[PDB]
């Protein structure tokens, strides 16, 4: 709203006007760690900065409170503040207590100018209206569904400020209805942060194969959570690489020849990387149609081998060392015998990216490296603070991978990702058997005590892949009730659960609006009512950190809160 | 008979290529892609600090590509579709349909910082402000191509009866000029191999560029290859066509007798006396989509003969006293050319004098080493003639030491006698 | 064997890096204060890499 | 010193710390516009990508504070990052 | 010490390479920082300044190869590629060499590292493939290293010439041969009454 | 006083001088000594040399900035320079 999404080429060059300087380096970017969109946002935006010579630090941030304290350090020096994939849902200058007044600078002559600006983007749609609208050293960026949804949200929300008799009392609730309306609303991702900075881009026309593979890849990071935003960015991400695409076509091989190919890519686990079968095992949608936690799943998948008439050696062989004719056979294989099983849905399209010998990757793959350099790239508060520069030490590591001269650092997020998606896979597997999701009707509860991948599930990156395994095998399962879903899990070392909310999704096969998740304002207000610790200082507002005993009485309060 | 077909200066033919380059020229090369029969477009600028590149998508796959510093005109020949994008394009880009009778079709186009121009293959012509108000409705012959640099415009228009012309006009801001009309063109259409016979289909006429040149001089690159430029052009009477240089003799000497066929040459612009052309390798006459750095050729006259170069080459030789005359010839007419342009002009830059007076220096140097020729062949009154078509006197002087070298003294007292002359 | 020692050169090129020095900073003042500081970075390239030839020099010496 | 006394005599010492006072005197003085303790490389890069090999925290520049909070990458001139890097706080971004 | 070690008795392939980047480069500008009659100046100590300032979009010049580098960095200088630097010379030499394997084809001191660093940075610019200009380049480099190896089989202790050997081959070769002549030399003259 | 005027010169008598770390308390602690003389304190420049010399030749530890420690030092040298007086 604030910015036009034709006007963020603008606003990059009123950043470029107030911090571009030999003399100085007077801007300085802030991106959320963990966060595959906001990486690849930033990744696109550092390589813009570097070709407009201008100097600026980059500083991953964890939580809403790390941003706060960041904050507290600035350098009056730089006059520019960016924040990529956070901020944009809460009211940041609530947050930070900023006052316009004491930033602006020159305020008269009808123009607002301040010593230092902030640039707000985030993926999520929804957006704090004081965040949008009134702050002024915020600078809100939207692709225009904000402005379209908050046309009357704005109207009601101005008049409700201009706004201070029994008619005045009619017209202020009618605008505070209106205003209410545009709260209380789960929050959801429209658009990739990743897309925003491309459009910027080109807007700007400095736009490549290298900006557009980042959006893709970003667009991925986002398509297991909003599937349908990925169905509408897919077909422009197929248009701009073929505007982008090179004239030359079946080019001669050499190491310096490097394309994006708009290529078939099957819903299975790393199937370049992993071998045929094991990537078929690891797949959450073919867990969650054979029912392959189960020996009868493992089963059903080793019939479906059969009657697809590869060896199951054959399948169980590294991918790449399978035979060749097999490989080109492989898709027909499929569109025969997925439909004969009804997982024709693992068939999929997917924006594969070569160089050469170095070859090509697919971006499923490249985002599952990357997911995986996230979560494992390397007094309790303290342990949790080094814990915090781990994570943003792993974002660091994913930011190197994301080089292309760092393909081993790739490979070895793919081994993480390989083992990583290995261990979800098994807790998984034993929580179904366990039974430890309970249907409470207000939400699926489950809590984690195994002592196997409580540690991982400390990352939030890892506890997520478990929730998303869980969520697949529900969504696939018809008898299994859409429901808000609850994970927690808990190191032993801090001795608190980590809860993060999960929205229920539609099956892979159906594609209805998502679910709007409401664990965040539900957790807020059991915070805030119940004595028991919950930490929000993290920037998803979901995952809040509680104690081992206090999540209990803090289940029993989410329960009886009418928010889920 | 003839085939009207639009016509984009640097424009090279899809051919097998789903991609291929709209218009090029020294402001930039517009190189237009398909995608899905919805060419996208793109408007890449030589200069990258003035401009910066843009691409977009277009439907429409505009056929008609001019590009000005002002902005960037594009038309579909067919439709009558013509889009103008200003390239800092704080106006909006307007669009617009031209009406075109069956069988009308848009010829060329081009682009002026206060007008567009627009021809039909019919011979309507039609002006239109830079606002894309209609400023005038016209009909001529048929307008084959479209050239205009700033204020100043350049057209050739053509047809079965009327023949190969060309109309020159300097119409300004105001008090608009047609300093030629429609005055007949001496240049060869291509005779109608594959890959020609596919350029021919691309652009009827041959030509690989229509140009002005960089002070503003009307120039052309016809299908022979031979470059033409429009000498004395001020002067409508006197104005003349120059082949100032023979691309094809250019390349066999460069390749030192060898006759090379996938060796072309194509031209975006022409610096002052070095023309900025790309060399196109390989069967197709226009260049492939990547973009190889355009090879400086200075002028060279066509007074070489192949065959005393092939004598000479028994990598070529030329004798001396042949690269003599070539060098005085050119010389000749680069002075008379930077003369005209810094006395109507003026000077863009400062140096533009003092190398006229380098020229001056230089053919005063290649007419001594005529004189000497000459002095070697003993024949006075040739060497009397190269020393009175000497400019300076202080070359003079330089020429009567020559004369004293070769010991006439005919010549001796004829160049004294010169020299009491030009003290008068 | 040691070179004998030019000092007028060694003094005239010791002057002009003094020049540049104080030059660059003054446009640097002004920038403070055309304004392109791609000669600046040539120029302030040029000085680094004649000191570090005199420096060589000097300790070869 | 430009930029294991127990291995070494004590006159071993005082002579390495007179060296040091010697090549700081020599930096002191004429010639003193080039670092003559400035690496002998040549300077094949103008501008390097520089972040922390360690937390250092805030250093100074020509004209500028910056944070070596660890694994922060940056965009400079090598020549104001060559003293952090002889420091060892800043490797290769 | 001051100097190190190594550097005691040749120069470093940095050091060559910077004496190469000393060499001046032709390439294409695309800014007219000539101004028209109708500003940020080099002002270079060590260098020309009038050809940068007077440098326009696509009219050939030519500067030190450092700052031709160093402007190619940026998108507004593309080099020009040297002419023997193409595939027609680098056959040409080739066979030169296969004629006469005692005599060196005469390429410059510096054309294996220009071609190195060419390939780094100026691979775009050759309108010849880059992969065969490094094929070529590598025949040439195994041609030269026979010939190398057939002169170390003919030393003499009195005096050697190779006239157009690459200056890196130069600068490799000099410690090992500089040190087996000077033992010969020694041999000699203790042989020597 | 003035620690932004002051700050690029501190910056180039330390740094330059020594290799050392000036913290923007420590220039901005400078700059309040150097204001101190109403007027500027040309001679005190060399005097905050000294003073840096001082600190390198007894502390001998990189970050002197920090001005914890550098205040004190400041103290001392100004007694060392009342004493020379």
């Amino acid at each position: 709203m604030y910015y036009g999404i034709s006007q963020f080429s603008e606003a990059y060059n009123k950043i470029l006007r107030n911090s571009s300087s030999h003399s100085s380096c007077q801007l300085v970017i802030f991106v959320s760690c963990l966060n595959i969109d906001a990486l690849c946002a930033t990744k696109m935006l550092s390589l813009l900065f570097k070709k407009q010579l201008v100097q600026s630090q980059i500083v991953p941030i964890f939580g809403y409170s790390e941003l706060r304290r960041h904050y507290s350090q600035l350098d009056d020096n730089i006059n520019s503040l960016l924040l990529v994939g956070f901020g944009g849902v809460i009211d940041l200058e609530a947050f930070l207590e900023i006052d316009p007044q004491e930033y602006v600078i020159d305020t008269d002559s009808g123009e607002q100018s301040f010593r230092r600006d902030i640039y707000v983007l985030d993926a999520h749609r929804p957006w704090n209206l004081d965040n949008i609208f009134g702050s002024q050293i915020i600078q809100c960026f939207d692709d225009g569904t904000v402005d379209d949804t908050l046309g009357e949200q704005k109207e009601a929300y101005y008049k409700l400020l201009e706004l201070d008799r029994k008619q005045r009392k009619k017209q202020i609730h009618e605008y505070e209805g209106v205003l209410e309306e545009y709260y209380s609303q789960g929050t959801t991702v429209v658009n990739s942060i990743s897309a925003q900075i491309y459009s910027l881009l080109s807007a700007i026309g400095e736009t490549n194969l290298s900006n557009l593979w980042l959006n893709i890849l970003g667009t991925t990071s986002l398509d297991i959570a909003y599937a349908q935003v990925y169905n509408r960015l897919y077909p422009l991400l197929q248009d701009e690489v073929k505007r982008l695409t090179p004239s030359s076509r079946n080019s001669v091989k050499t190491p310096d020849t490097l394309t994006l190919n708009i290529q078939p890519d099957y819903y299975l686990f790393l199937l370049r990387h992993s071998s045929l079968y094991d990537s078929f095992y690891y797949s959450n949608y073919v867990n969650a149609k054979l029912s392959l936690w189960n020996e009868n799943g493992k089963k059903r998948l080793h019939k479906m081998f059969a009657r697809m008439g590869i060896p199951l050696s054959t399948a169980q062989e590294t991918w790449l060392y399978m035979d060749h004719s097999i490989k080109r056979e492989l898709g027909i294989i499929f569109d025969k015998n997925l439909d004969r099983y009804g997982l024709q849905d693992i068939i999929r399209d997917g924006f594969v990216r070569t160089l050469g010998y170095r070859g090509s990757i697919s971006a499923s793959e490249f985002v599952e490296a990357l997911t995986a350099l996230l979560e494992v790239g390397n007094n309790s508060a303290q342990k949790l603070t080094n814990l915090r520069k781990r994570w943003v030490s792993n974002f660091w590591l994913s930011w190197d991978a994301l080089d292309d001269r760092k393909v081993e650092l790739l490979n070895r997020g793919i081994q993480l990702a390989q083992d990583l998606q290995r261990a979800i896979f098994n807790t998984g597997v034993a929580i179904l058997e366990k039974k430890l999701i309970k249907h409470l009707r207000i939400y699926r509860l489950c809590v984690l005590q195994d002592g196997p991948d409580l540690d991982l599930y400390r990352n939030p990156l890892t506890l997520l892949r478990l929730g998303n395994w869980l969520i697949e095998c529900c969504a696939e399962s018809e008898d299994k009730q859409l429901l808000p879903m609850v994970l927690a899990s808990i190191d032993e070392n801090t001795d608190t659960y980590l809860v993060a909310g999960l929205t229920p999704r539609y099956p892979r096969g159906l594609d209805k609006k998502p679910i709007l998740n409401n664990f965040s304002m539900a957790f807020q207000q059991i915070t805030a009512e119940t004595d028991a610790k919950v930490r929000i200082d993290n920037f998803e507002s979901s995952i809040i950190e509680i104690r081992r005993e206090d999540l209990s009485p803090f289940l029993e309060k989410l329960t009886l809160s009418g928010l889920l | 008979k003839f085939r009207y077909m639009p016509f984009s200066p640097a424009g090279t033919p899809f051919g097998f290529t789903d991609r291929r380059y709209l218009t090029m020229n020294e402001v930039g090369y517009v190189s237009t892609v398909k995608n899905s029969e919805q060419y996208s477009i793109t408007v890449s600028f030589f200069d990258v600090g003035r401009f910066r590149e843009y691409h977009f998508e277009d439907l429409f796959g505009y056929d008609l590509c001019f590009l000005n510093e002002k902005g960037t005109l594009f038309g579909q020949s067919k439709t009558g579709q013509i889009q103008y994008r200003p390239h800092d394009s704080i106006h909006s880009n307007w669009t617009k349909i031209i009406p075109l009778q069956a069988g009308e079709r848009i010829t060329s186009v081009a682009a002026t910082p206060v007008r567009v121009i627009v021809g039909t293959s019919l011979g309507y012509f039609r002006s239109f402000n830079q606002f894309g108000v209609p400023f005038a409705v016209e009909k001529t012959s048929p307008i084959v191509a479209l050239t205009a640099q700033n204020y100043r415009v350049f057209s050739v228009h053509y047809s079965q009866f009327h023949g190969l012309s060309y109309s020159l006009s300097e119409l300004g801001t105001s008090s608009k000029r047609y300093y030629k009309r429609e005055c007949p063109l001496p240049m060869s259409l291509p005779n109608i191999k594959d890959a020609n016979l596919d350029y021919y289909n691309f652009n009827p006429m041959g030509i690989k560029s229509l140009f002005f040149s960089s002070y503003g001089d009307p120039c052309i690159f016809g299908s022979d290859n031979t470059l033409l430029l429009l000498s004395k052009w001020r002067s409508p009477e006197e104005s003349k066509w120059l082949p100032i240089l023979d691309s094809n003799m250019e390349i066999w000497k460069m390749s030192g007798g060898k006759e090379t066929t996938d060796i072309h040459v194509w031209p975006l612009a022409l610096a002052y006396d070095t023309l900025n052309c790309i060399l196109v390798k390989g069967k197709h006459i226009w260049p492939e989509f990547p973009l190889p750095l355009p090879s400086e050729m200075e002028i060279r006259m066509p007074v070489f003969v192949k065959s005393k170069l092939l004598e000479e080459n028994k990598e070529i030789q030329i004798p001396v006293s042949m690269a003599a005359e070539e060098e005085y010839l050119r010389s000749k007419v680069l002075s008379e050319l930077l003369t005209d342009t810094l006395e109507n002009d003026g000077e863009m830059y400062g140096n533009e004098n003092e190398v006229l007076a380098a020229l001056n220096g230089a053919y005063d140097k290649a007419l001594l080493r005529l004189f000497a020729s000459a002095c070697s062949d003993q024949n006075v009154e040739k060497a009397l003639s190269l020393a009175h078509e000497l400019k300076q006197d202080r070359a003079l002087t330089a020429a009567v030491k020559i004369s004293e070298r070769a010991e006439l003294p005919s010549l001796v007292k004829k160049i004294n006698n010169i020299r009491e002359a030009r003290y008068e | 064997e040691l070179l004998p020692y030019p000092h007028q050169l060694m003094k005239r090129l010791l002057n002009r890096i003094s020049m540049q020095s104080q030059l660059i900073e003054n446009i640097s003042m002004g920038f403070l204060d055309n304004e392109s500081k791609l000669p600046l970075l040539c120029m302030e390239t040029e000085l680094e890499r004649l000191k570090f030839v005199i420096r060589s020099y000097i300790r070869c010496r | 010193n430009g930029l294991d006394t127990n291995n070494l005599s004590h006159q071993e010492q005082e002579y390495l710390k007179e060296y040091c006072d010697l090549i700081t005197d020599l930096k002191s003085g004429d010639l003193v516009d080039i670092d003559l303790s400035g690496s002998l490389v040549p300077p094949s890069d103008v501008f390097i990508d520089v972040r922390v090999l360690k937390d250092a925290g805030e250093i100074q520049t020509e004209y500028g504070v910056f944070n070596l909070i660890k694994d922060s990458q940056f965009f400079v001139r090598q020549s104001d990052v060559e003293r952090l890097i002889q420091q060892g706080y800043l490797q290769k971004i | 010490m001051s100097l190190p070690a190594h550097l005691q008795q040749t120069f470093s392939p940095e050091e060559i390479q910077f004496i190469v980047e000393n060499e001046p480069i032709k390439i294409f500008p695309r800014i007219t920082t000539r101004q028209k009659i109708r500003h940020t100046r080099w002002q270079l100590i060590t260098t020309d300044d009038k050809a940068l300032n007077n440098m326009v979009a696509m009219r050939s010049t030519e500067v030190v190869l450092w700052i031709a580098l160093l402007l190619k960095q940026q998108s507004k200088c593309s080099i020009v590629a040297p002419q023997w630097l193409t595939t027609k010379e680098l056959d040409r030499k080739i066979q030169y060499e296969k004629t006469h394997p005692d005599r060196f084809s005469e390429l410059p001191w510096n054309w294996l590292v220009l071609a190195r660093i060419l390939f780094n940075k100026a691979k775009d610019d050759f309108h010849d493939p880059i992969h065969e200009l490094r094929g070529k380049i590598q025949d040439l480099r195994e041609i030269r290293q026979i010939k190398v190896l057939k002169g170390l089989k003919y030393l003499n202790e009195s005096h050697l010439q190779l006239d157009n050997l690459s200056l890196l081959e130069i600068n490799e070769l000099r410690p090992f041969i500089t040190e087996i002549m000077d033992k010969l030399r020694e041999i000699h003259t203790a042989s020597l009454t | 006083i003035q620690p932004p005027l002051l700050r690029p010169l501190a910056y180039r008598v330390l740094s330059r001088k020594y290799g050392l770390s000036i913290k923007s308390d420590g220039l901005s602690a400078l700059a309040e000594f150097v204001g101190t003389n109403i007027g500027a304190n040309w001679r005190q420049g060399p005097a905050t040399i000294k003073f840096l010399e001082q600190f390198a030749a007894v502390w001998k530890q990189q970050e002197r900035g920090l001005f914890i420690d550098q205040s004190g030092v400041k103290e001392v040298i100004q007694e060392m320079k009342e004493r020379e007086k």
